[PDB]
Parts: C-alpha cells; sequence; structure tokens
RNA sequence: CGCGACCUCAGAUCAGACGUGGCGACCCGCUGAAUUUAAGCAUAUUAGUCAGCGGAGGAAAAGAAACUAACCAGGAUUCCCUCAGUAACGGCGAGUGAACAGGGAAGAGCCCAGCGCCGAAUCCCCGCCCCGCGGCGGGGCGCGGGAAAUGUGGCGUACGGAAG
C-alpha cells in the first residue's frame, strides 16, 4: 500500500529499525549469553501483523 | 408586549469570562521545540552534497513535529541566512528530512564550509 | 473452490491497531476493540480467562507512577523536605 | 455399592469442598500474635487490671445449667443504684455495666451489690493530676503498692 | 405558543385545581382575607416585627 | 409542634384531603422527568426523621422507578435448561423499588452520598421516591462532627452495597430466630462460614 | 570546564540562559562532528554537553519553582503544581483539625466522666 | 402596563470544589446456570456454586435487641470448640441441614427525628489585620453577602427525660 497513514508508516519504521542484527562488540562482554538476534524477521516469512 | 412567532426559544443570557482566583498551572511550560531542538543534524551523503553543490539547498534531519515555516525560521535564526523554500518528507527510518532551498543571494557550499559539513 | 482458491480474495482487512490496548483488534465496521472494547469507558475483562487477565494487569507494563508511589509509601509520602546539606 | 455389614452414611462432600477449606497452619502464629497484642495492651493500661473490667456473678439460663454460676456481661442498673455507683462513673472506675439486665430475685441482687461494695473496698484510685490529690483518691502508701492483677478480677468459682 | 414544559405544567396544574373537587380543607385557603383588612393587619404587624441582625 | 400533625395527616391516606394531594402530586410527577432534582423535600417531617436537616449540602431528588415485577431478560421464551428454571413472566426481584430508586439516584450523582429515601406518590405504572443526598465535600457537612461520618471512604455508594434502609430491608438480617440464614456478616457470610471444612492441624 | 550545579544557583536568570544557549550551540556542533565523522574525543564529549544542558535546566526550573512557592506561601488558593501531591484518598482525607473536632455532647462527657487511673488489690 | 417580592425552572469557558477509570486474593448488593448425583428422569442434587453486573476498604459487612428463652433465667456484633451430621427438609429416595444453651478470642458504647424550652441562641462564603501555614487553620473587625422559621444549634432518646 503506497497510501499509508502516518501511524502505519511509523509502526513500520520502528519494525525496520528493530530488524537490524547484533553489534559485534557485545559478544566480548563479561556477562553475555547472546549469540545472534533471535527476534529477526524476513519479509517473505513473517508478515508482521497489521 | 407581544409574541408573534409561536415558538418559544431560550432567552439569550449574560455569560462572564473566567476570572480565576488562582492559575491552574503556575508557570507556563517552556518551549521544548525550540530552534535548536527543531533541527538536529545535516546530512552529509553523496546525494545531499550533490544537492548542496547544484541546487543551492542544504539538507537537514529534523524532528517529526516540525513545520516548513518552523524550520524556515530555524535555519534563519541559527545560520543568519534567508531561505527561498522548504521541502520536507518523512524518511522510512522515521525522521523528517528537510530540503532548505536558500536564496540566490547565498551559496550552500559556502554555508556548508561554514557549518562543517563537506 | 472452498479452500485454496478462496484464500486469494483475502485482501481487505477487518481489524486494525487499537489506540488504547495497542493490539490489532480494533474492528473497523463495529468500531469497537475486540480485546479491550475501546469506545466503552470500562476495560473489557472477564473471569473465564485468567490468562487474558494475567497478560495485562498492574504488573505487566512499566508502572511508571505506581512503582514511584511504592517507594514513596515506604517513607510515608514526605513532601517539602530535602535532607540537610553539607 | 455397599459391602456386607456397615453403617450407611451421608458424607457432605457432594459440593465443591476443596475450594472452600480453611486450614490452620497459622494456629501458632495466631496464638503468638494474640499474646503479643495482649502483652501490649496489658502494659499500656499500666496499673489497671489486665483482664478488663469486673463482671458480675450471674447464673446460666436453662435447665441444664442453672446450678452453675458464671461471670456475666455487666452489672445491672438496679445493682449499681443499690450500691450507690453512678451508671456513668462505673465504666470509668472500672465496672462493666449493661442496661439490659433485669433483676427478678433478691439473692442475686444482694450478691452483686456485695460484690460491688467489695470491689470499691479493693480498688486503688490514683489521683487525676498526681501533684494535687483529691478527696475520693486512695492514699500514697497504697498508690505505690498498686499493681496489675492477672486472671479475672475477683474470679468466680462455684 | 408552544410553551416550555414547565410553563405548561405550572399552568395546567392550576387548571386542575380549578377542575377537580377540592376538599374543604384545601378549599379554605382560596377564601382569603380581603385587601383593606389585610393592609390594616400588615400595618399593625409592621409595629411588632422581629429584630434585624 | 406541627410535625406531629403532619405525620398523623400523612398517616391518614384514604382521607379525601390526602387522596386529592397525592393524586395531584402524582399527576405533576408523571408530567416531569424521570430523575430530576426537587428543590426542597415534599415531606419535611419524614425527611427530618430519616436524616435530612435543612442545611446547605443536603439535596432532595425525586425519582421515578417504573412499577412492576421483573420478567426474565432472556430471548423469546427459551431458558435452555430444566423445567424448574423455565419460568420468565411471574418472577419477582430481590430488592424493593425504593432501593432501586436510591440506586439510580446515587448512580446519577456519584459525587454525593445517599443518606436515605422516602415515598411520595404512586399510580398504576410508576412509583415515586424522594431520595436524600449529602454532598460530602461541603464544609457545613465536613465541619459538623455528627455528620462527618458520611465523609469517609468506607461509606462510598451506600445504595450499591445495599446499606441504606431500603437496601437493608432486602438482605434478610436483624436479630432473631427468623434470621438464622444471615448470622455472620450477611447471608453469603453465613453460607461461607457453614460450607467450609475447618481442617485443623491435629484434627 | 566541569560545570556543576553548586555554583549555578546564585547565577541569575539571563546568565543561566546564555550558558544554556552556548551549551546548545556546542551540542549542535558536536552532532555535526558526529555526522561528518570526527574524533572519539568529540563523540565522548556529547554526553558531557547533554548532561551540562541537563543540570543548567535543572537549576533553572528549581530556582523558578522555589520562587513560585515562595510567592504563593501565604495565599489561600495556590496552583495544582504547588499543592501537596500525596495520594488521592490522602488528599480527600479529613484534616487533623476537622477530625479533632468533637461535639459538645462528648466534650461534656469527656469532662464530667473522664477515663480514670485505678488498680485492684488482689 | 410597569415596578417589586416569593415560588418553580433554565443558561454560563461564572468562583470554589467533587464523581468517572484501574487492580479486584479477602468483602458488600444483584443476577445466576448446566455438567454432576438420583445407577433412567421431570421434583430435588450440583447450588445462591461457575460465568455476568455493580460497589468499596485496609479490612468489608455486622452491631448495641420489635433477642434468646420458659430457667434460680441470660444479654450488642464478629470468630473458634461444641451443640450435630442433631431438630428439621427431601420422588421422606438420593441427598440436605441450622440455632439456643455452655466454654473460649475480644469487648465499648452511643446520636438523632419527635415531645419540648431558650429573642436562629446556628452554619457557609467574601474583604482586611495578626499568627501559622507541604492535612488552609486559630484570633479580631466589617450598616459585607447568603443558608435557615417549609427549622440550624444548645439540653434531651426509652438505660427514661425536662423544669421548679
Ligand atoms: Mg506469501
Ligand atoms: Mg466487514
Ligand atoms: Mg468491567
Ligand atoms: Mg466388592
Ligand atoms: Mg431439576
Ligand atoms: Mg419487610
Ligand atoms: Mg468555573
Ligand atoms: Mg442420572
Ligand atoms: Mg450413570
Ligand atoms: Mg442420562
Ligand atoms: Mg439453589
Ligand atoms: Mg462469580
Ligand atoms: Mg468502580
Ligand atoms: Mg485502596
Ligand atoms: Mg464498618
Ligand atoms: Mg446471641
Ligand atoms: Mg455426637
Ligand atoms: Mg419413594
Ligand atoms: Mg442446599
Ligand atoms: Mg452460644
Ligand atoms: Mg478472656
Ligand atoms: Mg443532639
Ligand atoms: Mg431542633
Ligand atoms: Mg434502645
Ligand atoms: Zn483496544
Amino acid at each position: 500500500s503506497s497510501h499509508k497513514t502516518f501511524r502505519i508508516k511509523r509502526f513500520l519504521a520502528k519494525k525496520q529499525k528493530q530488524n537490524r542484527p547484533i553489534p559485534q562488540w557485545i559478544w566480548m562482554k563479561t556477562g553475555n549469553k547472546i549469540r545472534y538476534n533471535s527476534k529477526r524477521r524476513h519479509w517473505r516469512r513473517t508478515k508482521l501483523g497489521l | 408586549k407581544i409574541r408573534t412567532s409561536p415558538t418559544f426559544r431560550r432567552p439569550k443570557t449574560l455569560r462572564l469570562r473566567r476570572q480565576p482566583k488562582y492559575p491552574r498551572k503556575s508557570a507556563p511550560r517552556r518551549n521544548k521545540l525550540d530552534h535548536y531542538a527543531i533541527i538536529k543534524f545535516p546530512l552529509t551523503t553523496e546525494s545531499a552534497m550533490k544537492k548542496i553543490e547544484d541546487n543551492n539547498t542544504l539538507v537537514f534531519i529534523v524532528d517529526v513535529k516540525a513545520n516548513k515555516h518552523q524550520i524556515k525560521q530555524a535555519v534563519k535564526k541559527l545560520y543568519d541566512i534567508d531561505v527561498a523554500k522548504v521541502n520536507t518528507l518523512i524518511r522510512p527510518d522515521g525522521e523528517k528530512k528537510a530540503y532548505v532551498r536558500l536564496a540566490p543571494d547565498y551559496d550552500a557550499l559556502d554555508v556548508a564550509n561554514k557549518i562543517g559539513i563537506i | 473452490t472452498k479452500g485454496t482458491s478462496s484464500f486469494g480474495k483475502r485482501r481487505n482487512k477487518t481489524h486494525t491497531l487499537c489506540r488504547r490496548c495497542g493490539s490489532k483488534a480494533y474492528h473497523l465496521q463495529k468500531s469497537t476493540c475486540g480485546k479491550c472494547g475501546y469506545p466503552a469507558k470500562r476495560k473489557r475483562k472477564y473471569n473465564w480467562s485468567a490468562k487474558a487477565k494475567r497478560r495485562n494487569t498492574t504488573g505487566t507494563g512499566r508502572m511508571r507512577h505506581l512503582k514511584i508511589v511504592y517507594r514513596r509509601f515506604r517513607h510515608g509520602f514526605r513532601e517539602g523536605t530535602t535532607p540537610k546539606p553539607k | 455399592a455397599p459391602s456386607r455389614n456397615g453403617m450407611i452414611l451421608k458424607p457432605h462432600f457432594h459440593k465443591d469442598w476443596q475450594r472452600r477449606v480453611a486450614t490452620w497452619f497459622n494456629q501458632p502464629a495466631r496464638k503468638i500474635r494474640r499474646r503479643k497484642a495482649r502483652q501490649a495492651r496489658a502494659r499500656r493500661i499500666a496499673p489497671r487490671p489486665a483482664a478488663g473490667p469486673i463482671r458480675p456473678i450471674v447464673r446460666c439460663p436453662t435447665v441444664r445449667y442453672h446450678t452453675k454460676v458464671r461471670a456475666g456481661r455487666g452489672f445491672s442498673l438496679e445493682e449499681l443504684r443499690v450500691a450507690g455507683i453512678h451508671k456513668k462513673v462505673a465504666r470509668t472506675i472500672g465496672i462493666s455495666v449493661d442496661p439490659r439486665r433485669r433483676n427478678k430475685s433478691t439473692e442475686s441482687l444482694q450478691a452483686n451489690v456485695q460484690r460491688l461494695k467489695e470491689y470499691r473496698s479493693k480498688l486503688v484510685l490514683f489521683p487525676r493530676k498526681p501533684s494535687a490529690p483529691k478527696k475520693g483518691d486512695s492514699s500514697a502508701e497504697e498508690l505505690k503498692l498498686a499493681t496489675q492483677l492477672t486472671g479475672p478480677v475477683m474470679p468466680i468459682r462455684n | 405558543v408552544k410553551w416550555p414544559r414547565y410553563i405548561r405544567l405550572q399552568r395546567q396544574r392550576a387548571i386542575l385545581y380549578k377542575r377537580l373537587k377540592v376538599p374543604p380543607a384545601i378549599n379554605q385557603f382560596t377564601q382569603v382575607l380581603d385587601r383593606q383588612t389585610a393592609t390594616q393587619l400588615l400595618k399593625l404587624a409592621h409595629k411588632y416585627r422581629p429584630e434585624t441582625k | 409542634g406541627a410535625y406531629k400533625y403532619i405525620q398523623e395527616l400523612w398517616r391518614k391516606k384514604q382521607s379525601d384531603v390526602m387522596r386529592f394531594l397525592l393524586r395531584v402530586r402524582c399527576w405533576q410527577y408523571r408530567q416531569l422527568s424521570a430523575l430530576h432534582r426537587a428543590p426542597r423535600p415534599t415531606r419535611p417531617d419524614k425527611a427530618r426523621r430519616l436524616g435530612y436537616k435543612a442545611k446547605q449540602g443536603y439535596v432532595i431528588y425525586r425519582i421515578r422507578v417504573r412499577r412492576g415485577g421483573r420478567k426474565r431478560p432472556v430471548p423469546k421464551g427459551a431458558t435452555y435448561g430444566k423445567p424448574v428454571h423455565h419460568g420468565v413472566n411471574q418472577l419477582k426481584f430481590a430488592r424493593s423499588l425504593q432501593s432501586v430508586a436510591e440506586e439510580r439516584a446515587g448512580r446519577h450523582c456519584g459525587a454525593l452520598r445517599v443518606l436515605n429515601s422516602y415515598w411520595v406518590g404512586e399510580d398504576s405504572t410508576y412509583k415515586f421516591f424522594e431520595v436524600i443526598l449529602i454532598d460530602p465535600f461541603h464544609k457545613a457537612i465536613r465541619r459538623n462532627p455528627d455528620t462527618q461520618w458520611i465523609t469517609k471512604p468506607v461509606h462510598k455508594h451506600r445504595e450499591m452495597r445495599g446499606l441504606t434502609s431500603a437496601g437493608r430491608k432486602s438482605r434478610g438480617l436483624g436479630k432473631g430466630h427468623k434470621f438464622h440464614h444471615t448470622i455472620g456478616g450477611s447471608r453469603r457470610a453465613a453460607w461461607r462460614r457453614r460450607n467450609t471444612l475447618q481442617l485443623h492441624r491435629y484434627r | 570546564a566541569k560545570i556543576k550545579a553548586r555554583d549555578l544557583r546564585g547565577k541569575k536568570k539571563e546568565e543561566l540562559l546564555k550558558q544554556l544557549d552556548d551549551l546548545k550551540v556546542e551540542l549542535s556542533q558536536l552532532r555535526v562532528a558526529k555526522v561528518t565523522g570526527g574524533a572519539a574525543s568529540k563523540l565522548s564529549k556529547i554526553r558531557v554537553v547533554r548532561k551540562s544542558i541537563a543540570r543548567v535546566l535543572t537549576v533553572i526550573n528549581q530556582t523558578q519553582k522555589e520562587n513560585l512557592r515562595k510567592f504563593y506561601k501565604g495565599k489561600k488558593y495556590k496552583p495544582l503544581d504547588l499543592r501537596p501531591k500525596k495520594t488521592r484518598a490522602m488528599r480527600r482525607r479529613l484534616n487533623k483539625h476537622e477530625e479533632s473536632l468533637k461535639t459538645k455532647k462528648q466534650q461534656r462527657k469527656e469532662r464530667l466522666y473522664p477515663l480514670r487511673k485505678y488498680a485492684v488489690k488482689a
């Protein structure tokens, strides 16, 4: 839909900024248990709601 | 005295304005959307500086609550240069990208060398 | 023509993001939310689902005022005082 | 489906009884809470009797129990008036009053009037402001020796 | 005029007090003291008015 | 005093003085609206013996509860179950219409507190009740000691816990041998004390 | 240098606003340095300037509202930001005067028939 | 016709306040089933229970007898042991089922309307002066405004009470 409303476009902006991976300076931290970003989202597979 | 129209309607009465015995909130809230918080940083992309060189505009990243008139007055107060026009959009990231076309009086590559972006 | 070829016409949506509960259940023709009943003044809540209770009760979100009122109660709501300076 | 011989019985568990079951694991915590409260009250009313006010000989009602004397609710107004005690001064000097009690005999009334006169012999009334004693206040010898008696004040045995 | 409902009410209540058979206990207050006796009673009672604050 | 005569006069109700008065008042009250404020009580003696002292902060409303029993709010016939619970039409409601009157008066005014209420009129299809209402944040109420008991949060919406006199008449309580199924705090408290196993520690 | 909210308090209103103004200018120049790609010194410095703006604005708002409640000290109606914001039922609780008011019936009862101070010989 | 009272009733972005909503383990009011048991089932049972709805508090409700009793009489309410699986109810089938008395936990009583007698002796609000003010309160002055006689306050409430 190229006729987005502002709230829909704002929601999509937050989801595509959350869709970025782990920054690599984390997995050298002391109390770390993270190995990747488990909450990722490919646009074919998961359709985000809305 | 007589009534001609057979419809009774409500008599227009006197209504005073507020003369409040104390203000609700004490001091008015400071403008958090001022001329420094309205524009955040200019873009230094290859496209943005192509536009600085050619179209005599600057390219800024401003916050979403802005107006074209607000960021026009913002660039005029922060960099002392007048503005021909302002073209804004909301980027897919979420910011409001503005395109501030200056006058033919001023030159954007000079103002970019002034404000650091190159 | 009941199944796969009738799932093709799924293109106009029923619900949308409500503006009190944040869930995609605000109906558009009835214009009431399914999970919280938005134009009603009272939050939709039932006792036949304790799980739909526990998904948003007082503990769930930020408690942006209520955790502050807890740590104010543990000194009994002092106001107007500051500790003595150095 | 009953067996050979045995008492056929009506257990009242046909309702939902597990949702309403009151278990007593706070029995000793309740006892410690009550005796903490009892010690706190008994020291905050500091020379006064810990048991509370005085309560009369009164006789249990029915055919099963009328040979037994108990401690009752409060002294009747007829009893207080024969003992001279004002019905609003009694609750202040430590005597329990109820207005509802009749008096249909004379033996019980004279027992309670004797009990009230015995109580007014026994009690030590401290002055209202201690530096200034008054007329109806006990003497400074026994003001020092007055203390709390535990148990019911003038206990009633049969 | 289509009068308001309170004007309509307070008029046709008086119409009902003209219509219905009023019992004599309520009828006796429409037989009132006439005007030249009422004004001499009020100029007598003006003498004995209670005290202003 | 006048109020003795006023209460005996209100006691005689088929006397044609009082039949005329209650008829004309009931006419006017049907012409008026359902929940409207009365400017002053219609029965001042009954108001004063129920709690109204004519000072600033007490408010009389005059409310109209529709008269009748209670048919069961089910679709067409159709209570889907056993033939004991088939009945819809001849059912009666557990609370008096005086209590329903106090209830919707104190619902329409949530900032005020229902003291009590009394009767003013009836016809075939309505009964009219005048409700006494105390505004608790007025200072003629809040500085008077023997009526600042109403200004406490425990007494919030008395008409809906069922604590005014018209609500207390429908809870089945009071001293006696007639009232064994409420001993405890209420009827539910009686039932709840009776239907619990007191499983001790040592049994 | 290191700006501290101890010595910003005697500083008057226009001087605090000028301190705020060139702190805002310095933060915007450091943001331009961040976008163009500068040094780790300036990228460290933007936190120092943001918290500098923070405690200047803290001193401004504190010294404004101290004067506001000193202005509304004696008066009877004062604004809602200046009223004591304890809990709602605690503001709708009766006063320590009004709950101390006793009727004259129980004033005279507490006069005539005071609670006494007694003890019983065993 | 105009002016002025009062009464019923409207409009105010009028001055000052107040209710809404949430959680809902415990509590109060209403509504309230069917599974289940009866070796079927329809009365009963499940059950005034689940679900529904309204309303609170730190506890709620109850509570100072239009009581229990039938004795040599007890004496607000609430809770526990007992009464008692009793009296009683029930296709008297299945099942249901209290209270009095007694022992304990605790313990506290009181106020109106009316009848009255006191020159409305009463209450709210505005303005100023002093004090204190982050539970807007104390004292004084206003030929300041209201409320109230269609009844506020003082004494007085069944244990009687008032006046001389
Ligand atoms: Mg697909
Ligand atoms: Mg549709
Ligand atoms: Mg709800
Ligand atoms: Mg066998
Ligand atoms: Mg059946
Ligand atoms: Mg009845
Ligand atoms: Mg206003
Ligand atoms: Mg069966
Ligand atoms: Mg079977
Ligand atoms: Mg079957
Ligand atoms: Mg049932
Ligand atoms: Mg339920
Ligand atoms: Mg609510
Ligand atoms: Mg609370
Ligand atoms: Mg209570
Ligand atoms: Mg009893
Ligand atoms: Mg046995
Ligand atoms: Mg049979
Ligand atoms: Mg049953
Ligand atoms: Mg008993
Ligand atoms: Mg004991
Ligand atoms: Mg009185
Ligand atoms: Mg009086
Ligand atoms: Mg009585
Ligand atoms: Zn919603």
